[PDB]
């Protein structure tokens, strides 16, 4: 109940109001905070962060950097999904969340009755959600809205699927990140990042991508004497 | 040892059996008698028909759990769950049973089904409840009359009420049919029956009987001797239910 | 002529900023590589 | 006034007919509830007996009625409801019902979208048009200005008010949630 | 058969 | 709308029934209603009902206690109470309320177990309480505690004794002996609304839009047995003594209404 | 609720790295993973996780009147459950197959082999004996059970202590563990389960198969053996087709496995009575 | 102190969303979550997320007194957990008494309470349990032993909450009176002030 401006850096725990200054500049409520009035509500531990826009105007925006394990179907997000099944014209894919979510036999790059996609069941795809709400299923979809995949759409085979925390995907996909920079030199590679913490890897042979997947599932905390060692280990492949 | 209930001991058995002595023997009586009749319906309020019955130490509740979404296929089904108190009767049951509240219950379903109409209840299941607070004779009887009266009353379609009367034999020299009996007259008889019917088109719904002996004509007097004690007996249920329907009226 | 002073988001991206999830390094699908080049400015 | 039983007759079939909660065998019509009696008559003269339990004696919302509901759940086709007053008299048989896609608002575009006019848990009203045959399922419509959502809790716990067509608030602090508003 | 009064649920 | 609806009486201090908000419904028990049972008690609360048989049988002690006579409560929520309980087993609300009664047994100290044992080592009572409910309308805990009281107030056992010839024990049904009983544990029930609104007696509609439970038990020399307080908005000891003076005050009723009626047999 | 499916491309990724003899973590095909016992404060718990799977166990002894059929020796009473933090799927009364198939395994191997002496925990001949139960929980499910339910039971049952006895004729007199010190079990030789994995009809096998090479495997071979070269139960499940000499070559290897896994256990029990004999509550074995 | 050494561990178990192992002396329970997950039409309810505990211990079945502590655990967690949020979905709690030696709830309660924040379920405010022991002397002691609950008149299980310091739950053993009820009472809000430190120690050091 004080100093928003003095846990930008700390631990927060849930129940924590805090409120922040004022005739008054228009903020954000993040994704771990929640609004009681005119006062911030903590619901998940967290290191408090804060950020604000190049300019004057938008005021500030704040959150909570908290690890954790379980997704929940957001929308405007990047996330890879299983095929569990298909009903008729959309086929119901998993996410990892409450419940699955749903496709449109035309909502890939380029598809009509005449044009159906290849998507067998166990297929692995890369889409974002368009409608991610609480009271209602998600629809996600792999194409842009222009009306062109940029990249979305079935993955494709030959590659490691795994699992890993949700924090060391939003730590990994900065742009200031030293793991996926140096490994871009010692063998090549091509990835999915998906924001349910969970990945797709592929390299030419397979102890390589074996060794890449446990690197990133571990370097959360990775130590440097095991951070060199993987890699001389990966130089001798 | 069972995990949803309070840990009791192993076996316990009544002292009774213990006991020292001859019980009394009930001796004479008008054989064509009834016990006194305390039928009410309307008892209960969170369900939407219920009954009680009284007669001599019987005392037996019937609630009626109405159409619960669950052509000779799309008709209706009514289950009855009959379940004596554990505290009814010389001697202490679990509540499970297993042996005869299941074999009664088949026979109350046996003797609703007729009068209920299912037809106009597509699709649905009656959950019919019956409780024996206490046996003193008759129960099976009482537990007909009174789901009979639930039925009736949470107005549930029908075509005739349902009067059972439950009949023992005297194991004397000159046995004689006895009718509406006691728990001791049950318990040292020779042979037991049980009669339902639904008077108005004169016919029987369900039946029942035992013997440690008998004959053809003996049980066919039984028979048309618990006829005629239902027919005796329905007068006393149909005042009941007017009786709550007044109440009823005058509610609102 | 009023208008909300504290919105409800649950979404990293405003939040944070974030590259192109799908990558690669040094040959693997150049297509990737262009949307990479695309994507992340 | 008489109250009847599901056993007794109460007339030959040239003195009256079966309405309801009746039934006929030889010669005679017999009842089949405990209720109160009644025979109507028509410029006919020929009598029609019927037998009601008047507790819950009867209702029917019929195609050009106005039911209010509440909305319990929702999807991108329809959302479902369940039917509190039919008029003002409420029903404690509460029936279920239905709200299509496309039959959500009078101008009939496909660019509706139920999650911004309808949410789980707000109380709207509508008109019937088909009861159903299997689960009569009502299928209600709001194609009307003067149709949908008249009450509707905020964010968490606050009860907003209806600014505009598509546009809701609440008194307490400022936020415009997006509903099929009424009037 | 005549009636009784009730020992148990009395009005 | 029901809540909304509930509100607006309450703010008028009252209740859609006619309660002034700390004050109970129609009491009334009946005491000896059922023979084939040693104690019989009805206890109704306007329209909730709950009945009590006690039934008494021998059996053989633990190792741990010979002199203890076991005393084994059960509870029993069949559908013909409500429509939220469904043929077959015993669901959860039974077994809550079962376990309370024991609590409530074995620390009010009502009876002294000691007082059922005839023959240590050997042979000890078991007192089977088996208690029904036939309509859920709301406060089952009160009325299972005092049935309970009522009927175990009621019971009379015979007397045995033992044959050294025989090795065996002998019952004597004719003459008998009632049971003693120490304290008299009655139970007051408290439904808290949001933050500070404490009814009593909660019926059943009030007991489901409700955002807290509480139960307390009060034996007679200003003693409590259990502090059932399952979840809650929270409270505070200036909510929570003026439930303790009402709990006195139901308990002054109670135990008047039990001697007024073991009086009048 | 459910498992997540599987999907085909770890299905395909993980039959080649099969094909080309590599497992996922690192390890080779005849290994397992790090194996940790833990103690407890009170006689006769065990946790033991080998990897991401722990299993808990608890032993426990009562004195009840016997079966007629033996009235000289004891009663033993196994039990498994498995507790849904160990997996979503694991609702109660739901995967009742895996806890039977369990259950009886884990009853043959230990019970019929004889591994605990039934007569040395007679009381009185005819009248009380003792009851000793023992029951394993499941916490994590990340792979092999029936290896770390059998550590948890042997670990247990040989870290077990009974409260003494003392009788004269039929006067029996237990005492507390304060008043004397309580007295241990009777084995006679500790047995433990290896599992072993099939692959493509029986080409390959994999030992201690993590939770997704059990959903990609078609057969499973249970081998329970001891120190001593002796086969006490051994099963196979999944509806496979193998040969003799796969199961030769699996019993020489389960010989090597149990012996050195034995070894630990042992270990184990050495350190955590020195501890307790200097202060301190505790016992850690690493494999 | 008034009370006894007790720690924690937060992220044991893989296949659980959140764990924790929370050990105060000698008794030790184990909490796992599963966090928004399915729920079939018969569990479900609108606007609400459906909150399910089951507590198992380590010796025989549960059968009547652990279902009614997983309902008072239940219902405490409804009254913090905020399930407005999640609808039509099943949070799980699972806990598992490696260790009894008395305080027992207080053990239970702060082990749920950090595997819901592990697993990182919207809470409105931490809670914590403490158990206070009268013996017959009134002497009352904080956070007992099974030798003091055996030896004593009365036991009095407090689960707590953060922000004002209430009373979510009691669960009594014995019987007591009034004052006594209000001091215990009282020494249990201080004792769960130390708990409350001691769970920001604990997460600062996870956070670094």
């Amino acid at each position: 109940a004080r100093a928003a401006r003095t846990v930008l850096g700390q631990v927060v725990l849930p129940g924590e109001e805090l409120l922040l200054p004022e005739s008054r500049v228009r903020v954000v409520c993040g994704p771990g905070l929640r609004r009681c009035g005119d006062r911030l509500l903590v619901t998940k531990c967290g290191r408090l962060r804060h950020k604000e826009p190049g300019s004057g105007s938008g005021g500030g925006v704040y959150w909570v950097d908290s690890q954790q394990k379980r997704y929940v179907p957001v929308k405007g997000d990047h996330v890879i999904g299983i095929v569990t099944a298909k009903s008729g014209d959309i086929f119901k894919v998993d996410v990892g969340g409450s419940e699955p979510a749903s496709l449109s036999y035309l909502s890939f790059e380029g598809a009509t009755k005449r044009n159906r996609p290849n998507v067998q069941v166990g297929d692995l795809i890369y889409g974002q959600f368009v409608v991610a709400n609480k009271d209602m299923e998600p629809e996600m979809v792999c194409i842009d809205s222009c009306g062109r995949a940029n990249g979305m759409g079935v993955i494709g085979q030959d590659g490691l699927l795994f699992k890993v925390t949700l924090g060391l995907i939003r730590k990994l996909l900065a742009p200031d990140c030293e793991i996926i920079q140096e490994v871009g030199k010692l063998h090549p590679l091509e990835i999915v990042f998906g924001m349910n913490g969970r990945i797709w890897v592929k390299a030419k042979t397979i102890q390589q991508t074996l060794i890449l997947a446990n690197i990133l599932e571990a370097c959360e905390h990775m130590t440097s004497d095991q951070r060199k060692q993987i890699f001389s280990r990966l130089a001798e492949s | 040892g069972d995990h949803r209930r309070i840990r009791g001991p192993e076996e316990s058995q009544p002292p009774q059996l213990y006991a020292a002595d001859e019980e009394e023997a009930p001796g004479t009586r008008d054989p064509t008698r009834l016990r006194p009749v305390y039928a009410r319906a309307g008892l209960l309020s969170q369900a939407k028909g219920s009954a009680y019955l009284e007669a001599g130490g019987t005392k037996v509740l019937c609630a009626v759990s109405g159409p619960r979404q669950a052509p000779a296929a799309l008709r209706g089904r009514l289950l009855c769950d009959f379940r004596r108190a554990p505290f009814a009767g010389r001697r202490r049951r679990a509540p499970p049973g297993g042996c005869e509240e299941r074999e009664l219950a088949l026979a109350l379903q046996e003797a609703l089904e007729p009068a209920v109409r299912l037809g106009r209840y597509p699709r649905a299941q009656l959950e019919v409840s019956a409780l024996l607070l206490e046996d003193g004779g008759s129960a099976l009887a009482a537990a007909l009359t009174a789901a009979a009266l639930a039925l009736a009353d949470a107005g549930v379609e029908m075509y005739d009420l349902v009067v059972g009367c439950g009949l023992s034999l005297a194991p004397g020299p000159a046995p004689t049919w006895l009718l509406d009996p006691t728990r001791l007259e049950e318990e040292r008889a020779a042979a037991g029956l049980t009669v339902a019917l639904m008077p108005v088109l004169n016919q029987v719904a369900g039946l029942l009987g035992s013997g440690e002996g008998g004959l053809t004509e003996s049980w066919a007097e039984a028979v048309r001797l618990g006829l005629e004690g239902c027919q005796r007996l329905y007068p006393v249920l149909q005042q009941s239910l007017v009786r709550a329907a007044r109440r009823r009226g005058a509610a609102a | 002529e009023k208008e909300s002073f504290i919105i409800e988001e649950q979404s990293f991206l405003l939040c944070e900023d974030l590259l192109y999830g799908r990558m690669s390094f040094r040959g693997f699908n150049p297509e990737v590589e262009k949307l990479m080049l695309q994507m992340n400015a | 006034v008489r109250y009847c039983i599901p056993g007794e007759r109460l007339c030959n079939l040239e003195e009256g007919s079966p309405g309801s909660g009746t039934y006929t065998r030889h010669g005679y019509i017999f009842s089949s509830l405990a209720g109160c009696l009644m025979k109507s008559s028509e410029n006919g003269a020929l009598p029609v007996v019927s037998v009601v339990r008047e507790t819950e004696s009867q209702l029917l919302p019929d195609v050009g009625a106005i039911v209010t509901c509440k909305v319990s759940s929702i999807n991108s086709r329809f959302a479902k409801v369940h039917i509190l007053y039919v008029g003002s008299m409420p029903l404690k048989n509460s029936f279920r019902g239905t709200i299509r896609k496309e039959d959500v608002r009078a101008t009939e575009k496909d660019k509706v979208e139920i999650y911004k006019s309808f949410r789980p848990g707000d109380i709207v009203l509508a008109k019937v048009i088909s009861l159903g045959d299997a689960q009569s399922n009502y299928l209600l419509t709001t194609a009307e200005n003067e149709l949908g959502v008249v009450v509707a809790h905020s964010e968490s716990g606050i009860q907003m008010v209806p600014i505009s067509w598509c546009e809701m608030q609440c008194p307490k602090t400022h936020t415009k949630e997006f509903r099929k508003v009424a009037r | 058969p005549v009636q009784k009064q009730a020992s148990l649920f009395p009005d | 709308e029901p809540l909304e609806y509930y509100r607006r009486f309450l703010k008028e201090n009252c209740r859609p029934d006619g309660r002034e908000l700390g004050e109970f419904r129609t009491t009334t028990v009946n005491i000896g209603s059922i023979s084939t049972a040693d104690g019989s008690a009805l206890v109704k609360l306007g329209n909730t009902t709950v009945i009590c048989g006690v039934k008494a049988e021998f059996a053989a002690p633990s190792t741990d206690a010979p002199d203890k006579g076991y005393v084994v409560p059960n509870v029993d929520l069949p559908p013909l109470c409500s429509s939220r309980f469904r043929s077959g087993p015993p669901g959860e609300e039974a077994q809550v309320a079962s376990q309370f009664i024991a609590d409530v047994i074995e620390n009010s100290q009502i009876i002294q177990k000691e007082d059922l044992c005839i023959s240590p080592g050997k042979l000890v009572w078991v007192l089977y309480c088996d208690l029904i409910c036939l309509d859920y309308d709301g406060n089952i805990l009160d009325a299972c505690t005092f049935a309970l009281l009522a009927a175990l107030k009621n019971v009379q056992l015979p007397e045995v004794t033992i044959n050294e010839e025989t090795a065996l024990a002998e019952v004597n049904l004719k003459k008998k002996s009632y049971l003693n009983i120490r304290t008299h544990p009655v139970a007051t029930s408290f439904a808290v609304f949001d933050d500070t609104l404490l009814i009593v007696d909660p019926t059943g509609e009030e007991e489901h839009l409700a955002t807290g439970t509480l139960t307390i038990v009060m034996d007679e020399e200003g003693k409590l047995c259990c502090l059932h307080k399952p979840g809650g908005s929270g409270l505070t000891g200036a909510k929570l003594q003026d439930c303790m003076s009402r709990a006195v005050t139901r308990h002054k009723e109670v135990k008047k209404l039990m001697d007024e009626v073991i009086k009048s047999m | 609720m459910k498992e997540t499916p599987l999907s085909n491309c770890e299905r395909r990724f993980l039959l080649r790295a099969i094909e080309e003899k590599k497992r996922l973590d690192g390890r080779q095909t005849y290994d397992y993973r790090n194996i940790r016992i833990s103690f407890g404060t009170d006689y006769g718990c065990c946790i033991v996780e080998l990897g991401k799977t722990r299993v808990l166990g608890q032993v426990s002894c009562e004195l009840v009147s016997p079966k007629l059929n033996r009235a000289t020796e004891g009663i033993l009473f196994f039990n498994l459950e498995l507790s849904q933090m160990a997996a979503p799927a694991f609702e109660p009364g739901r995967q009742s197959d895996l806890l039977v198939k369990l259950n009886r395994l884990m009853e043959r191997c230990l019970r019929n082999s004889k591994c605990i002496d039934t007569e040395s925990l007679c009381v009185v001949a005819g009248e009380k004996v003792w009851q000793i139960r023992v029951d394993l929980h499941l916490l994590n499910h990340d792979g092999n059970i029936i290896d770390a339910a059998s550590i948890a039971a042997i670990v247990a049952l040989c870290h077990f202590r009974r409260p003494d006895v003392s009788v004269q004729g039929d006067e029996v007199t237990l005492y507390t563990p304060e008043e004397r010190d309580p007295v241990p079990l009777s084995i006679h030789h500790m047995p433990i389960c290896v599992s072993f994995a099939f692959f493509q009809q029986g080409t390959y096998l994999l030992v201690d198969p993590n939770e997704r090479e059990e959903r990609v495997m078609d057969g499973l071979l249970v081998i329970a053996m001891n120190k001593h070269r002796e086969i006490c139960t051994i099963q196979s499940s999944g509806g496979i087709m193998l040969l003799k000499d796969q199961v030769l070559r699996c019993s020489k290897i389960a010989g090597v496995k149990v012996a050195e896994i034995t070894e630990l256990i042992l270990k184990a029990l050495e350190n955590d009575q020195k501890v307790r004999k200097e202060g301190g509550k505790f016992g850690f074995a690493e494999s | 102190c008034s009370l006894r050494h007790f720690a924690c561990e937060q992220n044991l178990l893989s296949r659980p969303d959140g764990s924790a192992s929370f050990l105060q002396g000698d008794t030790s329970v184990l909490a796992g979550v599963y966090g928004p997950a399915e729920v079939k039409v018969s569990k479900e309810i609108f606007n609400k997320a459906t909150l399910e505990v089951i507590l198992r211990p380590k010796i025989g079945l549960p059968g009547v007194a652990e279902k009614s502590r997983e309902r008072l655990i239940r219902n405490t967690c409804e009254a913090v957990v905020l399930g407005t949020l999640h609808p039509r979905t099943s949070i799980t709690v699972v806990l598992q008494v490696v260790s009894d030696a008395g305080s027992l709830l207080a053990c239970c309660l702060n082990a749920a309470c950090m595997a819901l924040v592990d697993a990182g379920v919207p809470m409105r405010a931490l809670f914590c349990g403490v158990a206070c022991a009268l013996d017959s002397d009134g002497t009352l002691v904080l956070d007992p032993t099974s030798k003091q609950e055996k030896e004593a008149r009365a036991v009095l299980t407090f689960a707590l909450d953060s922000v004002e310091r209430k009373l979510l739950m009691s669960s009594t053993k014995g019987l007591y009176s009034d004052t006594e009820l209000q001091q215990c009472l009282a020494a249990a809000q201080a004792a769960s002030q130390h708990v409350f430190r001691f769970y920001r120690e604990s997460l600062q050091r996870r956070y670094s």
